[PDB]
């Protein structure tokens, strides 16, 4: 059916239509204008009227312009050549590198998938990173959050995860760029290409890249994230893949819903937040799942507003959220890398019942013992640094060792450090931190505990100190 | 009761069915091998349509008389 | 197979065709429909969408009908026919129910069929009278020896299960719901308690598992699973409660008893707050409508005790709250504080520091409490929570340690009353004061082994009596003491 | 076996009324009538 414009309030578009209106959450597409613009439904107000959110700047609209219905919500390009490849809201490609040829069109705002199709057991995703594998685990299908900064590498983090998933697994990855700074997105395109993750010149790339820009209306910054989730519900539902879901921000996710809402004349809730936000929330974050047909594991940077964890956005957040995972610029000064606090991360797998009681043993060892050489650590401070305690240095030693075993090169750090990336299985990373916790490694010397993958290469590295 | 007499024609075409296992798809295939390929992956990791033999496996023991 | 679908499925088929009273809707957005027509349609009655979908009139106006719609309002459209049912919003009650998973409106959503039931009970029927009530005397058993012996709840009774988010209250309502197999397989048919599990603003997986362990224990075939989860729209959310509400009812009134778990319900009032703000409503604290006390209210003042004049029946409500940063003192958690028989505070600071479940016994209160324990968990909780006061207080203080130790409990664990009695009886008598606190629980385990494994028969004549008699005192006296001396 | 008897099902469904997709208002007067004759 074709309409036309006949309200256009800032971002807000009001369309009527003649013979068949389209239902809520539908793309409409403005004619004449010499780019995109694309509408989306969100209301029906009566007499024929629409009311919809623009996905571009609304400049140069003229009451009387004629737009067209799509008959679909918003359908992107999805396949498997949408990988090393940048695209926005609507599907367009961003890179300048030609359109994407793909086969299929999936829908955005599709539905979570239905009971009967959640499979029912939880599962770790090895990650091959030590860390995190030990300490606070990825459940399969689940939501991490990176409370990681700038100075902290988290986008070396993010690429290593993306090669280890594509590695370990046969899982593709995207990335979604809700409310990313512009000069920020060129950066990690850039640094994706140069580590590999990105081939501009074959088709061996193991990432898709979806960016909404913060220079884009509120109706962009908000569907991006569901574009980022359909082009990796394709590969789960239609590959059996484990798909790596990224949300470079979730809070600025959560913000665009919450300028969309008031543009919408909606009245603000506790704080200022859309009256929506948890079922704005829930309707994208109940996607991520892991289904009969394969897994979506998100990652998703999370900020806290002025703070305070009990802010409705981190808060309606946290309920989603099944591990997390904590850059500090502490352990970074330390020389660790990744510079995961071992304390302050968490995760809701680590029970016995999920991971078995020898893992869950090894983690909790390994966590008290962080714990008790940070307390030798404070009482050392005494600046009289004896040894009345036997066991008080013995396990020093033991978590210093261990605390520096928690670090290793990664893969895409292989062209600005010789060190090789060293990807260690789980079993592997159990059995060495078994081992340093049992006291056997005290002859050792503590660097060859220093970047190293398993404890084999650890034990090599000791013998070569000479 | 015109749809009844309506149905159950289509119900016979259906029936129609010996010469095509699935009725006449030549698609939902594609997805089928998926879904039973997890469904044998985990339900075991062998010729699940054989008879299992069985390797077995007894315990070790050490010097407990009085060293 | 082939004639699975001619079966009755044409035949008796519903192909009817009836002169039925219609609406036109006029617009739809925010989850309202405003629906032109509809002349005669009642207050609060279910209305039936073209698309299949299902709402609730909620605003008879001169010029036209809000309806509150029941699903995604993306599948409506300005000029779709809305059709009467005639019948107030109601859900299937009934006991075809047990063993299936639902959504808010009583469709299964388990993949087993359609429901077999014959009854239909509405959601926002009253609260029974003064008159049909009586007080609480049953004890409704969790097997969670911190709560069965402290903070005990009886049949009839509202217990709030407060605390912050990962503390474990999903796990003491599922161990309650675990709990009931001893009784329902018995003989006694006043001991069978019926489970109901709303889960409102969850994730669906959870829920999933939720079914699984529930299903792995075989807690599931006397068990309703209610499921509105953080995908399913805010009036859904809504309305859960009050469905499974109406299938306790059921229970309730027919002189058997149900008890029922919402969990949880800050999430409903979150909903219930989306719903008014998108209807304009003014908001009041937290931007949350003037009326969310009696939304939360209406609802827990059905769970009830009846006399033996009613049927004799009950239903129990554990409510769930998720307060933020421990914070008690919120509008939500105060209100139902409000409304509840008492709470059971879990606790982050001893959830952190291993003791689980984290429960603030200082904190924790049952309003109701004696009236619904049995005689041998009386004689022994009463000193016991006596020497925890004691412990509190001075924080005898290895004996508070002792016991504190003694009521750690591990996950999908529950124990029986005369084992709780038992472990509670050697901790209590001092039978452990001299062992190092952190052996107890490996003696505690080892203990109740053997008293499980040999001396049945005290425990039976325990169960049989309901009270710890001399006999059987001097009788586990002497079990106690020879274990610690084997211990 | 039984999942893909589940799945022939589906596909026998859809089929079936993919049938009455490719595929007279005798019946429409006769309800006419009886509607008239429920007054
Ligand atoms: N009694 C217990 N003993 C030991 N561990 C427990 C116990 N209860 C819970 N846990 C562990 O702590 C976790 C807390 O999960 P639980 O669902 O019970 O808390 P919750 O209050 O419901 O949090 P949420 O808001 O996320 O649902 C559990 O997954 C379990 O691993
Ligand atoms: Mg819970």
């Amino acid at each position: 059916a074709t309409g036309r414009i006949v309200a256009v309030i800032g971002a807000v578009v009001d369309v009527q239509f003649d013979e068949g209106l389209p239902p809520i959450l539908n793309a409409l597409e403005v004619q004449g204008r010499e780019t995109r613009l694309v509408l989306e439904v969100a209301q029906h107000l009566g007499e024929s009227t629409v009311r919809t959110i623009a996905m571009d700047g609304t400049e140069g609209l003229v009451r009387g312009q004629k737009v067209l219905d799509s008959g679909a919500p918003i359908k992107i390009p999805v396949g498997p050549e949408t990988l090393g490849r940048i695209m926005n809201v609507i599907g367009e490609p961003i890179d300048e590198r030609g359109p994407i040829k793909t086969k299929q069109f999936a829908p955005i705002h599709a539905e979570a998938p239905e009971f009967m199709e959640m499979s029912v057991e939880q599962e770790i995703l090895v990650t091959g990173i030590k860390v995190v594998d030990l300490l606070a685990p990825y459940a399969k299908g689940g939501k991490i959050g990176l409370f990681g900064g700038a100075g902290v590498g988290k986008t070396v983090l993010i690429m290593e995860l993306i090669n280890n998933v594509a590695k370990a697994h046969g899982g593709y990855s995207v990335f979604a760029g809700v409310g990313e700074r512009t000069r920020e997105g060129n950066d990690l395109y850039h640094e994706m290409i140069e580590s590999g993750v990105i081939n501009l010149k074959d088709a061996t790339s193991k990432v898709a890249l979806v960016y909404g820009q913060m220079n884009e209306p509120p109706g962009a910054r908000a569907r991006v994230a569901l574009t980022g989730l359909t082009v990796a519900e394709y590969f789960r539902d239609q590959e059996g893949q484990d798909v790596l879901l990224f949300i470079d921000n979730i809070f600025r996710f959560t913000q665009a819903g919450s300028e969309v809402s008031a543009l919408l004349g909606r009245i603000p809730s506790a704080v200022g937040y859309q009256p929506t936000l948890a079922t704005d929330m829930g309707t994208m974050q109940e996607r991520i799942t892991t289904t009969k047909k394969g897994s979506i594991t998100s990652v998703q940077a999370i900020y806290v507003p002025a703070d305070d964890l009990t802010d409705p956005a981190p808060a309606t957040t946290f309920a989603h959220l099944d591990a997390t995972t904590v850059l500090s610029r502490a352990i970074a000064e330390l020389g660790i890398y990744p510079a995961v606090d071992p304390l302050d991360s968490t995760s809701r797998i680590m029970d016995p019942n999920i991971v078995g009681s020898e893992h869950y043993d090894v983690a909790r060892g390994v966590q008290k013992i962080l714990q008790d050489y940070k307390s030798l650590q404070d009482i050392i401070a005494i600046l009289g640094m004896d040894e009345l305690s036997e066991e008080d240095k013995l396990t020093v030693s033991r978590a210093r060792k261990i605390q520096r075993f928690l670090s290793q090169p990664f893969q895409v750090a292989e062209v600005f450090t010789g060190h090789m990336g060293k990807l260690v299985p789980l079993k592997e990373t159990i059995k060495g931190f078994q081992q340093i916790l049992a006291g056997e490694y005290d002859h050792l010397p503590e660097q060859a505990f220093y970047m190293v993958g398993p404890i084999e290469e650890a034990v090599a590295k000791a013998d070569k100190l000479a | 009761q015109k749809l009844f007499v309506d149905k159950i024609r289509e119900y016979k075409s259906k029936r129609q069915t010996s010469g095509g296992p699935v009725d006449a798809s030549s698609e939902y295939q594609q997805e089928l091998e998926r879904e039973l390929f997890k469904l044998k992956q985990m339900f075991g990791n062998a010729d699940m349509n054989t008879f299992p033999t069985f390797k077995f496996e007894d315990p070790k023991f050490e010097v407990i008389e009085k060293p | 197979e082939m004639s699975s679908i001619l079966e009755e499925r044409i035949l008796g088929a519903d192909t009817s065709v009836d002169l039925e009273e219609t609406g036109r809707v006029l617009s739809i957005g925010d989850g309202i429909a405003r629906v032109h027509g509809l002349r005669n349609v009642q207050a609060e009655e279910m209305v039936e969408f073209s698309s299949g979908l299902k709402g609730m009139s909620l605003n008879l106006e001169p010029d036209n009908v809000g309806v509150v719609v029941f699903g995604n309002d993306k599948l409506i459209k300005e000029g779709d026919i809305v059709k009467r049912t005639g019948a107030i919003v109601d859900v299937p009650v009934g006991e075809e129910l047990l063993g299936r998973v639902v959504d808010a409106l009583g469709n299964a959503i388990d993949g087993k069929g359609p429901i077999g039931s014959k009854t239909r009970r509405r959601v926002g029927l009253k609260a029974p009278g003064i008159i049909p009530r009586i007080s609480v005397r049953e004890p409704m058993q969790t097997g969670i020896k911190a709560v069965d012996s402290l903070v005990p709840i009886g049949r009839g009774q509202r217990e709030l299960i407060i605390g912050d988010r990962q503390t474990g209250k999903t796990s003491i309502a599922i161990d309650t719901i675990i709990n009931q197999k001893r009784f329902n397989d018995g003989s006694d048919e006043k001991k069978k308690l019926y489970c109901i599990y709303v889960a409102i603003g969850q994730k669906r997986s959870t829920v999933a598992q939720l079914v699984k362990r529930l299903t792995d224990a075989d807690a599931m075939k006397y068990t309703i699973v209610v499921s509105a989860t953080a995908s399913d729209a805010a009036p859904l959310q809504y309305l859960a409660p009050y469905s499974g509400c109406s299938m306790g009812e059921y229970f309730r009134d027919n002189g058997k008893h149900a008890l029922i778990i919402y969990d949880d319900l800050s999430k409903q009032a979150v909903a219930y707050r989306q719903m008014s703000l998108l209807l304009r409503r003014p908001p009041g604290r937290e931007a949350y409508p003037g009326d969310v006390f009696y939304l939360h209210s209406r609802l827990l003042e059905r769970a009830a005790k009846m006399n033996d004049a009613f049927g004799g029946g009950s239903l129990t409500a554990l409510p769930v709250i998720e307060t933020q940063a421990g914070d008690v003192s919120a509008y939500i958690p105060t209100n139902v504080i409000s409304i509840t028989d008492g709470q059971i505070f879990l606790e982050t600071e001893l959830f952190y520091k291993g003791i689980r479940p984290a429960i603030n016994v200082g904190l924790s209160v049952s309003r109701v409490g004696s009236a619904a324990q049995t005689r041998a968990m009386k004689q022994v909780a009463g000193t016991m929570k006596l020497e925890l006061a004691q412990y509190r207080e001075v924080a005898l203080l290895s004996r508070g340690v002792r016991l504190t130790e003694l009521l750690k409990q591990g996950q999908y664990s529950p124990m029986a009353i005369e084992e709780q009695v038992a472990v509670i009886y050697a901790g209590v008598r001092g039978y452990l004061d001299k062992l190092e606190p952190s052996k107890i629980t490996k003696f505690e385990n080892a203990f109740l082994s053997h008293v499980v494994s040999q001396h049945q028969a005290l425990l039976g004549t325990i169960r049989a009596d309901g009270k710890i008699s001399e006999q059987s005192d001097a009788k586990l006296k002497e079990i106690v003491t020879n274990f610690l001396a084997g211990f | 076996q039984n999942m893909m008897r589940r799945k022939e099902q589906e596909h026998m469904i859809n089929w079936v009324e993919k049938h009455v997709v490719q595929s007279t208002i005798a019946k429409c007067i006769a309800d006419l009538k009886l509607l008239a004759k429920k007054a």
